[PDB]
């Protein structure tokens, strides 16, 4: 119940970001086990999305439990979905490296596993 | 626009300490009054830079920049050593020869300090930077800040903490030249998963791969951009403490220079709660080839990562042979035609490494706790002595000595923690020896084990016999007849003059038995008696009735 222009623009920040994901992935099909399990958290993420398009709504409605647990993780969970396609594009077919990937706590710890990945696999 | 960028992220304060911790780091030679102008002159310079960004030529790096005003003075070339040649380069290569260039009142100090804040702190840190270049830069703005705040045993405490600090860091922008950045990263990955073990590999690897950009700044006098990041990477964990270590929590509360040397000095954090057996996923897993194939230094860092989380008891240098080991044989084993049934037995090839730092942590801690500091490190000398008898005396002494201190301060700790305490203090002095016999060669054998990799440089020590070219030479002029100057003194401090006849006697007479040399070093401690309880009148009589006892061995 705070920042209703910044979640506006918060919100659309996740949005550019999951239809980058959606076109490296539809590119990616006819171009590596996560591939359906993206799928699955690209659903995950936009219930979310409308959470929070649905939340604004509410508060337009209503005369108006301020949530960042949620964001946060949902940033995070569209990195650990950004590098493993950065992975699967770098020739990485080991479904070791992902669960690295997926098991990661934060984003900064994603894209530097990420890089280290990379390097290692050149 | 860089110095604009570092000078805004720092505050006012830390950017000047910095750029003065840097021009004495190499221009070491011109005094305080002509480095505190260039300083000025640059936080003037930046002053403008913060304002407009293109304008003043605020555009320039920060080796060009700060290494042109550390070569407007250093012009002529006997006005500073052969490091003024540098000077004649450009960037790049003018930083990259600078780096090739490594070579006293409790009321007195506050009638100068009273005056001038800023000229006794800064006076502090000019010198410790002149005869320290290879100093943690902040970690040296925090010691100035500790040193801000009776006034014996406090800066006696601060001149031992600082010391141990240095030469920690000589040892860090040590490895990373001489045995490259693959090897730092390698260190990070153990020391950091024993600290953090809770943390997972992602979260590791990040603080691995944003402390190697810190030292490696340091080392090569990025100072400014050293200290900057050191201070972002420490927010980075108190701000995930939850995703690093449980420990973090107190750090975090302190303030920004005091936050990062409570980071760095926490405690190891409990580890998680029945951890399965690495043996799993890197010897019985069907993909552990294809895996290594994939990203090899990822796969082996993960190895690192497990088995280090698993043994905090372990070395950093021990985890570091077992992965090494492991990479072995995971590298002929994988071209094998079983490759698993190559490698199914890898773990039991660790037990003869971790094996043999324990079993001579428990011979040498067995001698320690019957023997004391004095009888033990007495012990060491002779050890030591008839092992690389090359040694000037004095310094195999301090090294006999200082080698012995690591058994007082490690064996008092049980099984579970004596070998890190050891391995920690071992490699520092070490390396304070290599240092020393870098600068003045004597030993061809200590050369290959200072050359030898970083990992193996104690059990190449270790591993040292009595240097059969070596002959015996017999002076007996001076040295092994001591002098009864030290008598009038007459103090447990001067035990170096004691030690010292000792190192000669060995030197002197090599093929020495166990307990002949015991035993006129016990007839030593016995003639001392005499220019204890006719002065120097003692010193003639008991010069001649000892040199009668060593008659009997006559080496």
């Amino acid at each position: 119940h705070m920042s209703t222009e910044q979640i506006q623009k918060r919100t659309a920040a996740i949005q550019k970001r999951i239809a980058a994901i959606q076109k490296r992935i539809y590119a990616m099909t006819a171009s590596g086990m996560s591939i359906e399990e993206i799928t699955k958290q690209i659903a995950a993420i936009q219930l979310r999305i409308v959470g929070d398009q649905v939340q604004i709504a509410y508060q337009t409605a209503s005369g108006a439990e301020e949530i960042q647990k949620q964001t946060a993780a949902i940033e995070t969970q569209i990195c650990k979905i950004e590098a493993a396609i950065e992975l699967k594009e770098a020739g990485i077919t080991s479904d070791f490296y992902f669960e690295l990937i997926n098991k990661a706590k934060t984003c900064e710890g994603v894209e530097a596993l990420k890089e280290h990945i990379l390097a290692a696999h050149t | 626009s860089e110095v604009a960028h570092r000078f805004k992220d720092l505050g006012e304060e830390n950017f000047k300490a910095l750029v003065l911790i840097a021009f004495a780091q190499y221009l070491q030679q011109c005094p305080f009054e002509d480095h505190v102008k260039l300083v000025n002159e640059v936080t003037e310079f930046a002053k403008t830079c913060v304002a407009d960004e293109s304008a003043e030529n605020c555009d320039k790096s920060l080796h060009t920049l700060f290494g042109d005003k550390l070569c407007t003075v250093a012009t002529l070339r006997e006005t500073y050593g052969e490091m003024a040649d540098c000077c004649a380069k450009q960037e790049p290569e003018r930083n990259e020869c600078f780096l090739q260039h490594k070579k006293r009142e409790v009321d007195v100090m506050c009638t100068a300090f009273h005056d001038n804040t800023e000229t006794f702190l800064k006076k502090y840190l000019y010198e410790i930077a002149r005869r320290h270049p290879y100093f943690y830069a902040p970690e040296l703005l925090f010691f100035a800040k500790r040193y801000k705040a009776c006034l014996l045993p406090k800066l006696d405490e601060l001149r031992d903490e600082g010391k141990a600090s240095s030469a920690k860091q000589r040892l860090k922008c040590a490895s990373l030249q001489k045995f490259g950045e693959r090897a730092f990263k390698a260190w990070a990955v153990a020391r950091l998963s024993q600290r953090f073990p809770k943390a997972e590999f992602a979260e590791v690897s990040k603080l691995v791969t944003d402390l190697t950009k810190v030292h490696t700044e340091c080392c090569h006098g990025d100072l400014l951009e050293c200290a900057d990041d050191r201070a972002d990477l420490a927010k980075y964990i108190c701000e995930n403490q939850d995703s690093i270590s449980s420990k973090l929590k107190e750090c975090c509360e302190k303030p920004l220079l005091e936050k990062s040397h409570c980071i760095a000095e926490v405690e190891n954090d409990e580890m998680p709660a029945d951890l399965p057996s690495l043996a799993a996923d890197f010897v019985e897993s069907k993909d552990v080839c294809k895996n290594y194939a994939e990203a090899k230094d990822v796969f082996l860092g993960m190895f690192l990562y497990e088995y280090a989380r698993r043994h905090p008891d372990y070395s950093v240098v021990l985890l570091l042979r077992l992965a090494k080991t492991y990479e072995t044989t995971l590298e002929k084993c994988c071209a094998a035609a079983d490759p698993h049934e190559c490698y199914a037995k890898v773990f039991d090839e660790f037990k003869p490494l971790v094996e043999e730092p324990q079993n001579l942590i428990k011979q040498n801690c067995e001698l320690f706790e019957q023997l004391g500091e004095y009888k033990f490190q007495n012990a060491l000398l002779v050890r030591y002595t008839k092992k690389v008898p090359q040694v000037s005396t004095p310094t195999l002494v301090e090294v006999s000595r200082n080698l012995g201190k690591v058994g007082s301060k490690c064996c008092k700790h049980p099984e579970a923690k004596r070998m890190p305490c050891a391995e920690d203090y071992l490699s520092v002095v070490l390396n304070q020896l290599c240092v020393l016999h870098e600068k003045t060669p004597v030993s061809d054998r200590v050369t290959k084990c200072c050359t030898e990799s970083l990992v193996n440089r104690r059990p190449c020590f270790s591993a040292l016999e009595v240097d059969e070219t070596y002959v015996p030479k017999e002076f007996n002029a001076g040295t092994f007849t001591f002098h009864a100057d030290i008598c009038t003194l007459s103090e447990k401090e001067r035990q170096i003059k004691k030690q010292t006849a000792l190192v000669e006697l060995v030197k002197h007479k090599p093929k020495a038995t166990k307990e002949q040399l015991k035993a006129v070093m016990d007839d030593f401690a016995a003639f001392v008696e005499k220019c204890c309880k006719d002065k120097e009148t003692c010193f003639a009589e008991e010069g001649k009735k000892l040199v009668a006892a060593s008659q009997a061995a006559l080496g």
